[PDB]
């Protein structure tokens, strides 16, 4: 459902980290990703920025969840 | 927003009320009056809320436009009245009497002819005020009151 | 005027004789700067021809000489000031044109063992080492008159030519067969024995080692123990390798017929080697899902061919024998010679690739490549009759 | 030629030109120190003599004691009139082997100028005159350091 | 996060801790970027193995991180690229242009000897410049195959020189981001300015160069990943100045190079940030040939022979030629072969170089040493050669007479034109510069002559170019004064921002002549002068600026005059 580059990789770490990002924001969860550099972290965080545009998402799944807006901080 | 404080805006130097810590959140407040045939609020800004602005600015300028005339000059006299707000509290820390009840107001654009008004609250000194462009004078400003803090 | 030259010389003689019988440091040096002046006003300009062939002036050489030999004493040097002026003028000039007027032109014969003799060769072998560096061809179709001093120069080539590691039996080759420099030296030499008299002897100690290193060169060749790294340099070179050889040779045909055997066996092995690569590298592909067991293949393919002598890596061919056939060092059987052969055919084939399914070599034929040659032989014939089913054109040319 | 001479008097006077003098000659050679060149070349060699550790260490704690900038520019002012002036090198009371205490000490007397206490008490007359020059050197490093800290 | 975190402070949440994939997940990771295309999937395939298996070799052996899995990917990225457009098998000179672009940047490691040493492909061993791979990820030959940004690792901050001169040699210069080095700007104000800058050349797609500004990573944090949003076919990156977070358009053009010091890099830069970056090393020894670098060591000999000789207070040769440093004859032999052009080998071309150099070197000399060296000589022949080129064929008399010789001969190619000029005297007045407008007149208008020092922000100063460059005069004539006393910081920030607003004010063809006037003294204060930053800058050394009213004597002159006959 997501328009992801053709070149991206949809490798366990990457398919992982989006499921998980997905259901625990959506849920309210406190997630923790701890990884070393290149493990599909902020690509997968960006991912799921894009994805989860309710009404504005790509696919029924996503339209169906609900609208994500992201504030970041860089400790 | 800023178009408006560039020709209306008009930035305040003055000493902490209530007690409060110097520094130069609480010495340095932006005034924005109304404009003739509308209705809006004098609002009254924190320097946080300048920096605020200012950011927003930064991010929304990347139109290759003129637009960064306004921003320019925007950025430009809030850095000077920075660089006048710490002079002060220099003179604070050092213990200097006369920069006690100082007030001082920097009009963004002439109101009259007025760019500077100083007030130092004393029976001795009148006020002071200045036309001209507002950066020049606050250049000048700032560099009096360093060499006199020296 | 240059013609003048004496009374300069005269008139600083006499300083050096009252110098001699006895300010003074002050003395001398006005006199050597009067004496810089007027060579400045009189050598004003350049100081060889356009081929670097002649001298601008018939006489500078002259009044260098007469100049210098003046016999002040050392501790105020006169000598050296003058000589690096002489040095200065002539760096200048480029280094062929230098090496020309040098050798070719008749400045010498005042006696050669003076210090301007001196000056002119070291700067003659600076330049020489320094196109040696470059790499540039000196020699190409040089002339000379001198043979000493030609034979000097010849002798500064081969010297700063040669590897700094003059012992590596492998860079002398390599050196010998890529530096034309070399062809040249062989020539002239070979031509005249006159000019090995003037050359050097630590010049005859290196042409001594290039030819012993030919010689066994030749030798390996001839017989067979060569290294692949100096069979594919040779062949590679094999132009100025026979070149070379032939010019020895006469001063001192069949090595044509041995390296055109050695390349024809060292290209079966290569052949040999690619289809091992091919086979190994379809089975590396099909690793994820099956593992093969062919140490010996791999190991074997593993060394590195250069370190090693021919006849052990492939059978090599001698009139001392008949034509009879090669083998190489894998021992290949006829089924993995077979299979690997076609690898190779269709190692770039996309429809053989996937097209199949521990298990041993022999296992891996018949399991792997039989059906999987089957069935392309089958797709083959399908497609030139056109019998060909659409489910195949949708399944295996999905991707095209 | 006044251009910039003049913003640096601009607050001297008349009665200063003498101390100007010995400042300005004092802070000139200062300078050649900081960059290790030579600000003595026209001083006798005998006068250049070196310090062992034990004067070494005397000449340090009287300089930790003393006032560094007065005692720099009288022993230089010393030096240059003194020692430079091969008149006053034949003039055999200003000897290598002469006691650079007494030496300084009867100098500053002769001009009648305040003398430092420290002068004929603190400083050690085992330091000879020999190499008072070294010893200039050494305070002069001593200020600069305590002026890059 | 990338590192390690304390569980109790989660406050029971839930906790992934992601491992270093095997080689299974690094060849599934491989399979799945080339599943785009499945012919180059199935060619590449044989090369994953190797490539995993070197990437852990490359891990284990290496002391700190400095290559991680984008490294990696990178590389499978670019095979996949260069074998689809190639419609072959995968050449070896690729795979060693690919490996040696991303594993490289590090001197203890030898990334291209593991990778070859798994396979056959070493055959090659054609091995490809840091200047061609630098040029490759710059201009990388409807497809968005993008590869990483730049960071250069130099020292001295030579890189800049290089890059200049060979890649920008036209006005496609790009645009410098600095810290500005005016007392009062260099604070937060400062970053929100540059960051405006960074994101106008992002939407412009004009190329950026970023100089020692590793502060600034966190408002770039996001775009290095280079992780894009899309919208209508263009593409969007994120960026940030403090709690404010947008997106941004980044035009397809755009690229970013990072110049840094190697040992910043290596102690202080983090490792994320080295991580997402492509990484190279660059310095003159890296482009200089071994002939060139002979050149280099007889241009030092040339110079110490100079200083001394062919009592005697022993020069140095800082303080003869004025700026002089260990790189000098580098980089003025770079200079010279760079405007000499790509000519081969030849005994003209090494002694043309050398003569250059010694000329180059010559105009920064004072005209006390070369007289000392004449005197010192005896009037030796190259004595009077250099003599009669630094007095007769250049034109360090005065200011006006070498502005004159740089408007008659200088090149009609290159619209804007700079130079640097150190002098011993009094810097330029009024006056002065009226005696240069008398000269120019009916060529140039009034020469605008600036005081670094008197500006306390960068604006004004910009303000005051801009009021210069916006003039329509053909010719336009910059001078700018400073006084060496800390200052070299507001001389390099004021370069940098004549050069920028000099590649803004561009769309017409006039020439500008530019001049930065440093006034140094012959003791110092410590402090050495460095010079020679080569590059688009030609060095000048002029004693006294003036035209000698006080004598109409050129040197050289005096030199065959006795003082009684000055009173004739």
């Amino acid at each position: 459902g997501v328009p992801l580059r053709k070149t991206i990789a949809k490798n366990l770490a990457l398919k992982e980290n989006v499921f998980m990002m997905v259901v625990c924001i959506e849920l309210k969860i406190p997630l923790f990703l701890v990884g070393k550099p290149g493990s599909s972290k902020s690509l997968a965080k960006t991912i799921v920025a894009d994805a989860m545009q309710g009404p504005a998402a790509y696919s029924d799944l996503f339209r169906s969840l609900k609208q994500v807006h992201l504030v970041s901080f860089q400790c | 927003l800023a178009t408006a404080i560039n020709q209306r805006g008009i930035y305040v130097i003055q000493a902490p009320k209530g007690g409060q810590k110097i520094s130069p959140d609480t010495v340095l407040h932006l005034i924005l009056p109304e404009s003739p045939g509308s209705h809006e609020e004098s609002r009254e800004y924190s320097l946080e809320e300048v920096k605020e602005l200012l950011n927003k600015l930064m991010l929304m300028s990347g139109k290759k436009d003129r637009n960064n005339t306004e921003v320019e000059r925007f950025s430009e006299v809030f850095c000077s009245v920075q660089r006048l707000s710490q002079a002060f509290i220099d003179l604070h820390s050092a213990g200097n009497m006369l920069f006690r009840t100082w007030i001082a107001m920097a009009y963004c654009s002439p109101k009259q002819g007025v760019s500077l008004q100083m007030d130092f609250g004393l029976d001795l000194v009148t006020e002071l005020k200045e036309g001209g462009d507002v950066t020049e004078l606050l250049a000048a400003l700032c560099r009096q009151m360093e060499h006199f803090l020296d | 005027l240059l013609k003048f030259y004496e009374l300069p010389a005269l008139s600083a003689e006499i300083v050096c004789r009252m110098i001699r019988l006895l300010s003074v440091q002050t003395v001398f040096q006005g006199t050597l700067a009067a004496t810089k002046r007027w060579l400045r006003e009189v050598f004003t300009k350049n100081m060889l021809t356009s081929s670097g062939a002649s001298f601008t002036y018939v006489k500078e050489i002259e009044v260098w000489r007469r100049l210098v030999e003046i016999q002040f004493p050392a501790e105020h040097g006169w000598k050296e000031s003058l000589l690096g002026d002489m040095e200065w003028r002539l760096t200048k000039e480029e280094p062929l044109s230098q090496i020309t007027a040098y050798c070719n032109s008749c400045w010498d014969t005042k006696g050669l063992e003076d210090s301007v003799a001196k000056t002119f060769e070291k700067c003659i072998i600076e330049a020489v080492s320094s196109a040696c560096q470059s790499q540039t061809s000196i020699l190409q179709g040089f002339s000379y008159s001198d043979l000493r001093k030609f034979g000097i120069v010849l002798s500064a080539v081969i010297t700063k030519s040669w590897p700094r590691t003059a012992d590596n039996f492998n860079d002398i080759l390599k050196h010998l067969l890529t530096l034309a420099d070399v062809k040249h030296v062989f020539r002239l030499c070979g031509t005249d024995e006159k000019i090995l008299a003037n050359v050097t002897e630590d010049a005859k100690r290196l042409i001594a080692v290039a030819d012993s290193v030919l010689t066994k060169v030749v030798g390996d060749l001839l017989s067979g123990t060569i290294l692949v790294g100096q069979l594919e340099l040779i062949i590679k070179h094999k132009n100025q390798f026979l070149d070379i050889w032939q010019l020895r040779e006469k001063s001192l045909c069949a090595v044509e017929e041995a390296l055109d055997w050695r390349r024809e066996e060292l290209l079966l092995l290569k052949k040999e080697k690619r289809c091992v690569d091919s086979l190994l590298k379809m089975c590396g592909n099909v690793k994820h899902l099956i593992q093969v067991d062919f140490g010996v293949l791999a190991v074997r393919h593993s060394q590195d061919l250069s370190s090693k002598r021919l006849n052990d890596t492939v059978t090599v061919r001698l009139s001392t024998s008949s034509n009879s056939q090669r083998a190489t060092h894998y021992h290949l059987s006829s089924q993995v010679q077979e299979m690997a052969g076609k690898i190779d055919l269709l190692r770039d084939s996309h429809i053989f690739q996937l097209f199949w399914r521990i298990l041993e070599l022999e296992e891996v034929y018949d399991y792997l490549y039989q059906p999987s040659y089957r069935k392309f032989i089958k797709l083959h014939q399908d497609l030139k009759s056109g019998e060909v089913t659409l489910a195949e054109i949708d399944v295996i040319f999905k991707d095209f | 030629q006044t251009i910039h001479v003049l913003k640096a008097l601009n607050r001297c006077q008349l009665k200063h030109t003498i101390a100007l003098w010995q400042f300005l000659s004092a802070h000139k050679s200062e300078q050649l120190l900081r960059l290790h060149k030579e600000p003595f070349g026209e001083i006798s060699s005998r006068y250049k003599a070196d310090l062992s550790p034990e004067n070494a260490k005397l000449l340090s704690t009287f300089l930790n004691q003393t006032g560094l900038d007065a005692f720099l520019l009288e022993l230089h002012e010393m030096i240059i009139l003194k020692l430079k002036n091969p008149q006053t090198q034949t003039e055999e009371r200003f000897r290598p082997q002469w006691s650079l205490r007494d030496t300084l000490v009867s100098y500053m007397q002769t001009k009648e100028s305040e003398i430092l206490p420290e002068m004929a008490s603190q400083f050690p007359e085992e330091i000879l005159l020999a190499s008072c020059v070294s010893v200039w050197k050494t305070a002069a490093v001593l200020k600069w350091n305590r002026e890059m800290r | 996060s990338n590192w390690a975190l304390d569980p109790a402070k989660m406050n029971r949440g839930i906790f992934v801790s992601r491992g270093s994939p095997n080689e299974t997940e690094l060849i599934e990771s491989a399979k799945g970027i080339c599943s785009s295309d499945i012919l180059v999937q199935d060619r590449v395939q044989g090369y994953f193995a190797s490539f995993a298996k070197a990437y852990e070799t490359v891990c284990k052996r290496q002391d700190k991180e400095f290559f991680g899995l984008r490294d990696y990917y990178s590389l499978i990225k670019m095979v996949f690229a260069a074998a689809k457009a190639s419609n072959r098998k995968p050449s070896p000179q690729d795979i060693a242009q690919a490996v040696l672009r991303n594993f490289s940047g590090k001197d203890d490691i030898q990334a291209l000897d593991i990778f070859l040493a798994n396979l056959p492909e070493a055959k090659c061993s054609e091995e490809v410049s840091p200047m061609q791979l630098i040029k490759q990820n710059i201009f990388g030959p409807q497809e968005d195959a993008e590869s990483r940004y730049l960071l250069v690792l130099t020292k001295n901050y030579v890189a800049l020189q290089i890059l200049q001169q060979t890649f920008f040699e036209g006005d496609q210069q790009p645009e410098i981001i600095f810290g500005s080095g005016f007392p009062k700007d260099q604070e937060y104000t400062q970053l929100c300015r540059n960051i405006n800058r960074v994101k106008i050349c992002m939407e412009t797609g004009k190329m950026v160069l970023l100089l020692n500004l590793q502060n600034l990573y966190e408002s770039l944090y996001d775009a290095l990943n280079q992780y894009y949003v899309h919208l209508g076919g263009q593409k969007y990156v994120d960026l940030g100045l403090g709690t404010h977070r947008v997106k941004c358009r980044v035009h397809p053009n755009f690229r970013l190079i990072v110049i840094e010091e190697k040992d910043v890099v290596y102690k202080h830069f983090p490792i994320p940030l080295i991580n997402r970056l492509e990484k190279h090393y660059l310095d003159i020894n890296t482009v200089l040939e071994k002939w060139q670098k002979s050149i280099v060591e007889e241009l030092c000999a040339w110079v110490e022979k100079f200083i001394n000789v062919k009592k005697r207070h022993k020069y140095s040769p800082s303080d003869v030629f004025i700026g002089y440093h260990s790189d000098a004859c580098a980089s003025v032999v770079l200079q010279v072969i760079e405007r000499q052009g790509p000519r081969a080998l030849t005994e003209e071309l090494h002694q043309k170089v050398s003569e250059e150099a010694k000329s180059i070197l010559l105009n920064c000399a004072t005209p006390d040493a070369v007289v000392r060296l004449s005197a010192y000589s005896l009037g030796g022949f190259a004595a009077e050669w250099l003599s009669q080129e630094y007095f007769h064929r250049q034109r360090h008399n005065s200011f006006a007479d070498f502005l004159q010789a740089h408007l008659h001969t200088a090149d009609l190619e290159r619209h804007a034109i700079f130079t640097e000029i150190t002098t011993f005297s009094r810097l330029l007045t009024s006056h002065d510069c009226e005696i240069l407008e008398s000269e120019v007149t009916g060529r140039a208008p009034k020469p605008t002559l600036l005081w670094l020092q008197q500006f306390d922000t960068e604006y004004s100063f910009l303000k005051e170019v801009r009021n210069c460059l916006t003039n329509t005069a053909k010719c336009k004539i910059l001078i700018f004064q400073t006084d060496f006393e800390r200052s070299a910081q507001l001389i390099a920030s004021a370069k940098y921002s004549v050069i920028n607003e000099i590649n803004k004010i561009r769309e017409n063809e006039d020439r500008i002549f530019v001049y930065f006037i440093t006034k140094l003294s012959r003791v110092g204060r410590g402090t050495a002068y460095v010079g020679f930053h080569g590059g688009l800058w030609q060095s000048v050394h002029i004693d006294d600026l003036r035209r000698s009213t006080l004598m109409v004597s050129d040197v050289t002159r005096l030199q065959h005059v006795t003082i009684s006959q000055l009173f004739a």
